[PDB]
DNA sequence: AAGTACTTGA
RNA sequence: CCAGGA
DNA sequence: TCAAGTACTTTTTCCGGTC
């Protein structure tokens, strides 16, 4: 069924940028600790908390 | 306070040694230190002691 | 950048 | 520190 | 004695590289 309004469309340029979600999501449940704090450590990288 | 904190005890006499949960070392490899800076500064202070005492 | 705390000259 | 993200 | 100078203190949201 046709639209009630009449959309704007037309090609723009688009950029694909840097920050991908498969490169971000992390999730942790008991992990690596530090050694003098005895607490989790930093960064998605390292398995972090 | 006479218990607790007398003034007298604001002057070191005998130093406690802190254990090394305190100042861990970072064991790299096999056959490598990694001791902690307190471990330096304690040595460092265990070394100006001993010249102290031997020359006094 | 804005304070306490202490020190210095009139 | 350096570079970046909300 | 009391203005003005001095020292020295103090902070600032959360989340890779190259060293």
């Amino acid at each position: 069924k046709k639209l009630m309004a009449q959309i704007f469309f037309g090609p723009t340029y688009y950029q694909r940028l840097r920050h991908m979600v498969d490169d971000k999501i992390h999730a942790r449940a008991r992990g690596p600790m530090q050694v003098l704090t005895r607490q989790p450590v930093e960064g998605r990288s390292r398995d972090g908390g | 306070n006479e218990v607790f904190s007398r003034p007298e005890w604001m002057i070191l006499t005998c130093l406690p040694v802190p254990p090394p949960p305190v100042r861990p070392s970072i064991s790299f490899n096999e056959s490598q230190r990694g001791e902690d800076d307190l471990t330096f500064k304690l040595a460092d202070i265990l070394k100006a002691n001993i010249s102290l005492e031997t020359l006094e």
